[PDB]
């Protein structure tokens, strides 16, 4: 059991001890986001059609 | 997510609508000229969501009060809190409905409708952050029905983002005005499937059978019926209206109680049932809440399965004790509620109780028995419709057979929706 | 009213748990997949051990001792044994046993081979114990329930399972004599039922044919194996200080060889109880491992022994 | 030194804000008003304790901080309340219509709407930095604006800061404090979508803060306040290295160096000890052997699951109070022998360690006691897939049935992202079980 690298200061001390060794573009977010509005907006033309009948 | 817009149409839409704005108001310390002297400040935080704020310090509330005919409306006016109501917020038209659902949906309504919405309109525009719209109505008469589903039909055209939420009352043989009130439940549940959010069924069927036996009144009138009414309405408005810790709205109910947008359909429940001096204990108002003797809806829970469930304690009592009392029912009767969505009770606790009371609980259930309610008036309608009985009355106003072979078929098929899962 | 599930169909031991159970009034069984339980009787494989004690207001027990399998294959048993100080390379009563992957008789299992030529290879008991008149082997079983406080309870009813013919030297490819299972010897009940001797005539056969007892000549030894094992795995799968509960019915499986010396064979995770004795097991389950945990409205010897050094 | 933002999202994101800054103002002798008397340097300075706050002129110490709420309700109470003087309006943004408890309508719909605005007021904070490390996210997985809005901040900061560091505090969602019946939906949404935009995530079970708070605390009902207060010390042991003196974890990247190996499987399990109750009036102080042993027992862990059953990636123990490594030795040598802690052969079986003379800050009228001496562990052990199985299992019961998916598609959402979330979060199961058996 070592115990290396120990750094000490005046706020406290840290060391390390060894027991044994061994994303989309601004285009492609933009892109979904209103692909998505286009799916809700069709939802609600639907709606609407359907409320004209 | 503040304001609500509150419809009331017809003769009972006014009258169960009447007896709210006596009961939250006089919750709320507001009294009957619009003026607050309650005492803790609890009853004015969210009081936006209910009443308008006006000149004076006065408070109105954001309630229109619809009927085709006079009568009813005015019997609002000479009633007890009748001066609070804002008077361009009252529509009416003379010749009535005469408990034709084509009327109130077609002909006499139609022309009425328009100046209706205006009135919803004007209330919506002056709205900082509106919620959406609570109607009360029957589905037995006319107006309430025919009416009322025409304007739920044109404020979804008009607002098709704000939820629109009911207080239906059911009609029932046991307080029966007429032999046509199956057609017009049955045409106005297909207009409710399509059109609400969230449908509080108040079962005239179940306000008597707790009248007669579990409250021995021999002759229960209307008065008797709305008392329960009115508690129950208290009681499911509790957590839209008082802070805290809940905080809750129209949108969140929805989101929370309907797993799928047909089966909206909500079983009320109210503990204790009154016409006390004793106050009810938190394992006495559970096994209370959760008893077939205690809902507005005539359907035996254990014939069904809960999807989903919201309950409301009022009063000081432990949470811990609401908790443990909840959490028993769950975990020793778990065959009635579905296995497959997890953690679906909800429970909220309110310090302050109903008038009278000390202790009082209200139940919300989006239980598949009330299935059993849909059955009865699809009965009720089959019964006259294999005899083309009484439709001269709906042919006469221009409607064709089709459309009521389409709305009995709509509620076989709303019945078969609430069977698939009771049985999954 | 508690409640239970069963998500084990072929375990006779918790179809009687389950019987005794519902035959209470007091006790519900719900569907498999259903999650307000206060008793699991889990399955063999893939029990899912990360879903319980995540319940509130339920207090969860299960009929299984999560990382007990260590104990129950025999590829994890010879390695346990070989890297436990608390039992040695050096340990007295298992048999020497080799892990290589796919007198100096052998045996190799997990179609089993013994021979001096050619998994486990382990060293087999070339002089054994025999029962006479048969001059013929067999072998001992005990059942050993741990609840949930981790007491260790035996059974005092085990059984020998035994064979029906002479064992034989020269001969290694004949298997009804060398090999005492139940299932290959279905001579079969010549000697006694079933070959299944009791503990009583077991005790009598010894006391006339040896002048020694069973508890002295055999038992003491059965006591301390079961023991040592179960309390060398305690820290790896203990439930103290757990958010659920678990118990276990293990059967232990011993060889007696000629000088009386009792060897482990194998640790079983799911036992089948002997046909008479099943009535008398299963209540004992629920009164010490289920009834504990679930009070209503001794079969057993609890194993401890704390030697001060 | 270099800046750290942190980015509070939601209610439980801005309500554990509170805490942690009101704990950090504690901590680092910074008043309500913001003056902080022990700071000689005025209107500047590249000491650590600037890492998280800037400095005005005048003289006041400001959070590097964004507190993002869809409805104004909560961040209200941040505006009129104790700290009010503290942040820069700016920094508090609140819309109007909350997501309901909508993952699609906290991303997709209601998000679209405000996205820009924060990128903005978090953009006015990187341009007072000479050096920006990166940022600290506060979330719930269970709100729609927790889950939703959060993991679409987390694409728009991987497009508009690609080199920098971005850590969560993530509230993972539990049946006993509980908002919505669709947690479980949004939670999976919210993982898959923010996975490979999150470099370390430190999950806290609502389930393992509430039963610390009654089992320790003595609290019968434990309040959103009680649970924010223990979070607070525990998400102060973790980000102490970033405000103070030392070597250990002393910048973002070293969180993810110390403690995720490999990328994906990159949630820490935190657990903490002491938890004691002020209310005791009796309480003998417990030694570094008791502490050091207590980060072994599940039921001071911010998630409960079974370390025993499971490898270790990576151990860092952070003490705070009168510690000395040789005590932190034989603590360590004890546990060793009586303890089942198996490591991947490819990693060393190691303790990173760091100290902090100071022993923990309370709230003054909080439920913590003072003690001489506390820890935080830090394990990266696979024994948390624990808490993924519950909620995938929870999901699956739900989506068998279709059940208020109708609510997400509703908003542009696509029945298909559900079963692609699931599909991510049953590799991340099988990712920690070749990496765990
Ligand atoms: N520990 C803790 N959990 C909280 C707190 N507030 C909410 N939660 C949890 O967070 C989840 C609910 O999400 P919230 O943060 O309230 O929701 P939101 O992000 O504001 O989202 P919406 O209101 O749905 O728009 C549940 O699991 C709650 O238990 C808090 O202050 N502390
Ligand atoms: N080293 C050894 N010496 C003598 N006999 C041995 C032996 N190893 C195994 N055997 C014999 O073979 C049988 C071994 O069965 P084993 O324990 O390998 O599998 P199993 O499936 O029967 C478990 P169980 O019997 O508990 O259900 C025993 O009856 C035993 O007599
Ligand atoms: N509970 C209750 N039911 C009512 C009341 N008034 C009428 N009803 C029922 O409502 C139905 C008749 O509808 P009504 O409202 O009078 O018709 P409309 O005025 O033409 O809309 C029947 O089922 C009646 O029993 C009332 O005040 N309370
Ligand atoms: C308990 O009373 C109500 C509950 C709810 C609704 C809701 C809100 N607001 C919250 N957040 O969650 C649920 C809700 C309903 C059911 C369940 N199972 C849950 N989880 C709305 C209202 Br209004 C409530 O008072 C009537
Ligand atoms: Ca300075
Ligand atoms: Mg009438
Ligand atoms: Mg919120």
């Amino acid at each position: 059991m070592e115990v290396i690298e120990l750094n000490k200061c005046t706020s406290g001390q840290s060391f390390e001890v060894i027991l044994k060794p061994p994303d989309p573009s601004l285009e492609e977010i933009q892109k979904k986001l209103e692909a998505a509005e286009e799916r809700r907006k069709y939802q609600e033309a639907e709606l609407l059609k359907h409320l004209a009948e | 997510m503040r304001e609500i817009v509150h419809i009331q149409a017809g003769q009972c839409g006014n009258q169960i609508g009447a007896k709210f704005w006596e009961v939250i108001s006089d919750e709320h310390g507001i009294d009957p000229t619009g003026s607050y002297h309650g005492d803790s400040d609890l009853q004015l935080e969210r009081i936006n969501v209910y009443y308008n704020e006006a000149t004076g310090n006065k408070y109105v509330p954001r309630a229109i009060l619809v009927d085709l005919e006079p009568g009813t409306m005015d019997s609002v006016r000479s009633g007890p809190f009748g001066q609070i109501f804002r008077p361009d917020n009252f529509v009416f038209g003379q010749s009535g409905a005469g408990n034709n659902w084509a009327k109130g949906h077609y002909t006499e309504g139609a022309e009425l409708v328009d100046s209706v919405l205006d009135v919803v309109r004007k209330e919506s525009e002056s709205c900082d952050c509106l919620q959406g719209f609570q109607l009360t109505h029957s589905l037995g008469g006319g107006t309430g029905s025919g009416m009322g589903t025409l304007l739920i039909s044109k404020i979804r055209e008009e607002y098709p983002d704000r939820i629109m939420n009911t207080f239906s009352v059911m009609p029932s043989p046991k307080v029966s005005d007429t032999v046509v009130e199956p057609y017009n439940a049955t045409l106005s549940v297909h207009q409710l499937v399509e059109n609400t959010d969230e449908t509080y069924c108040i079962d005239n069927e179940a306000l008597y059978d707790i009248c007669f036996r579990t409250l021995k009144l021999t002759t229960p009138t209307y008065g008797d019926l709305n008392h329960l009414v009115s508690a129950t309405m208290s009681g499911v408005t509790t957590c839209l209206r008082f802070p805290g810790q809940l905080n809750a709205d129209l949108r969140k109910l929805a989101v929370n109680m309907v797993p799928f947008p047909r089966l909206h359909f909500f079983m009320p429940g109210f503990a204790p049932l009154t016409s006390q001096y004793r106050a009810l204990t938190v394992p006495e108002l559970t096994q209370q809440m959760f008893d077939s003797k205690n809902m507005m809806a005539a359907c035996d829970p254990r014939h069904g399965r809960y999807l989903t469930v919201a309950a409301i304690f009022r009063g000081r009592m432990s949470m811990k004790e609401v908790d443990e009392q909840m959490l028993n029912v769950q975990n020793k009767n778990s065959s009635y509620f579905v296995e497959w969505i997890p953690n679906n009770v909800k429970t909220a606790v309110c310090d302050i109780p109903p008038r009278g009371l000390k202790m009082s609980a209200t139940f919300i259930g989006n239980s598949t028995a009330i299935q059993e309610l849909f059955k009865r008036i699809s009965e009720q309608f089959t019964a006259m419709f294999r005899r083309k009985a009484f439709l001269h009355w709906y042919t006469g106003e221009g409607m064709d057979e089709m459309e009521f072979t389409e709305a009995e078929s709509n509620m076989n098929d709303l019945v078969s929706e609430y069977q698939q899962y009771q049985d999954a | 009213m508690y409640t239970f599930v069963v998500r084990d169909e072929n375990s006779s031991v918790y179809a009687e748990v389950s019987r005794l159970l519902l035959a209470t009034g007091q006790w519900k069984r719900l569907r498999k997949d259903n999650p307000r339980f206060n008793l699991m009787l889990g399955e063999r494989n893939r029990l899912p051990f990360g879903r319980l004690g995540h319940e509130p207001g339920l207090v969860q027990l299960v009929n299984y001792y999560r990382g007990a399998d260590k104990l129950c294959r025999k590829a994890s048993l010879v390695k346990l044994i070989k890297t436990s100080p608390e039992l040695s390379e050096s340990c007295t009563w298992f048999p020497e046993s080799y892990v290589i992957y796919p007198g100096n008789v052998w045996i190799a299992k997990s179609g089993i081979l013994i021979s001096s030529e050619a998994h486990v290879i382990q060293k087999y008991l070339e002089k054994p114990l025999l029962l006479e008149p048969g001059h013929r082997k067999f072998d001992i079983r005990s059942w050993v329930l741990v609840d949930h406080l981790y007491n260790i309870y035996l059974y005092r009813e085990g059984v020998l399972r035994t064979s029906s013919e002479p064992y034989n030297s020269a001969n290694f490819q004949d298997k009804t004599c060398h090999l005492t299972n139940h299932c290959i010897q279905k001579n079969y009940g010549r000697y006694e039922e079933g070959n299944e001797m009791f503990f009583e005539e077991f005790n009598q056969y010894l006391m006339d044919a040896l002048n020694t007892t069973l508890e002295n000549s055999i038992l003491l030894q059965i006591k301390h194996i079961i023991r040592s094992c179960l309390m060398c795995i305690e820290p790896a799968i203990s439930t103290k200080h757990l958010h659920y509960q678990s118990f276990q019915l293990f059967g232990f499986d011993f060889m007696v060889d000629e000088e009386l010396k009792v060897w482990l064979i194998e640790v079983n995770g799911a036992p089948a109880c002997a046909q008479k004795l099943y009535a008398e097991l299963c209540q004992g389950i629920v009164d010490v491992a289920i009834s504990s945990v679930f009070p209503l409205a001794s079969i057993f010897i609890k194993l401890h022994h704390h030697h001060h050094h | 030194m270099r800046e750290c933002i942190s980015i509070h999202v939601g209610q439980a994101g801005v309500q554990i804000g509170n805490a942690c800054w009101e704990l950090y103002c504690l901590e680092h002798g910074i008043q309500p008003d913001g003056q902080m008397p022990s700071d000689k340097t005025i209107g500047g300075g590249d000491d650590s304790f600037n890492t998280f706050f800037s400095e005005t002129g005048a003289g006041k110490h400001v959070p590097r901080a964004v507190f993002v709420d869809l409805e104004p309700t909560v961040i209200d109470e941040v505006r009129t309340g104790t700290y009010r003087q503290l942040f820069h309006p700016e920094q508090l943004i609140t819309g109007k219509e909350d997501a309901a408890n909508n993952y699609a309508r906290g991303h997709y719909t209601i998000g679209k709407e405000i996205i820009d605005l924060v990128l903005d007021r978090i953009r006015k904070l990187a341009d007072q930095c000479t050096g920006l490390q990166g940022f600290l996210v506060f979330h719930s997985f269970g709100g729609g604006t927790g889950s939703g809005f959060t993991s679409l901040l987390m694409e728009r900061l991987s497009v508009d800061y690609g080199k920098k560091s971005k850590l969560e505090f993530s509230i993972y969602p539990a049946p006993q404090v509980s908002t919505a019946v669709v947690e479980p939906y949004n939670s999976i949404l919210t993982t898959h979508t923010t996975l490979e935009h999150s470099d370390c995530a430190f999950m806290v079970d609502n389930e393992a803060i509430y039963d610390i708070c009654r089992r320790n605390l003595d609290i019968e009902r434990p309040t959103y306040t009680n649970l924010n207060r223990l979070i607070s010390q525990i998400v102060s042991s973790i980000t102490a290295s970033l405000r103070f003196d030392g070597a250990l974890n002393v910048d973002l990247t070293e969180f993810q160096t110390n403690l995720v190996p490999y990328p994906r499987i990159h949630f820490p399990l935190a657990t903490y000890a002491p938890v004691i109750s002020a209310e005791k009036a009796y309480h003998e102080q417990l030694s570094v052997a008791e502490i050091t042993n207590a980060c072994f027992e599940p039921a001071n862990q911010m998630v409960k699951c079974d370390p025993r059953h499971g490898k270790y990636m990576a151990c860092c123990l952070l003490y705070r109070g009168d510690v000395v490594p040789k005590d932190v030795n034989a603590a360590i040598a004890t546990i060793k022998t009586k303890r089942s802690i198996q490591f991947v052969d490819w990693c060393p079986t190691g303790f990173k360690v760091g100290i902090n003379y100071q022993p923990p800050t309370v709230v003054p009228g909080g439920d913590l006691a003072k003690v001489q001496r506390a820890v935080c562990m830090l394990s990266n052990t696979t024994a948390i897939a624990e808490a993924w199985a519950r909620l995938d299992h929870k999901f699956d019961l739900m989506y068998a049935k279709r059940a208020f998916v109708h609510w997400y598609v509703g908003e542009g959402m696509e029945e298909g992202e559900f079963s692609e979330a699931r599909e991510d979060m049953a590799a991340l199961e099988k990712d920690y079980e070749e990496v765990g058996v």
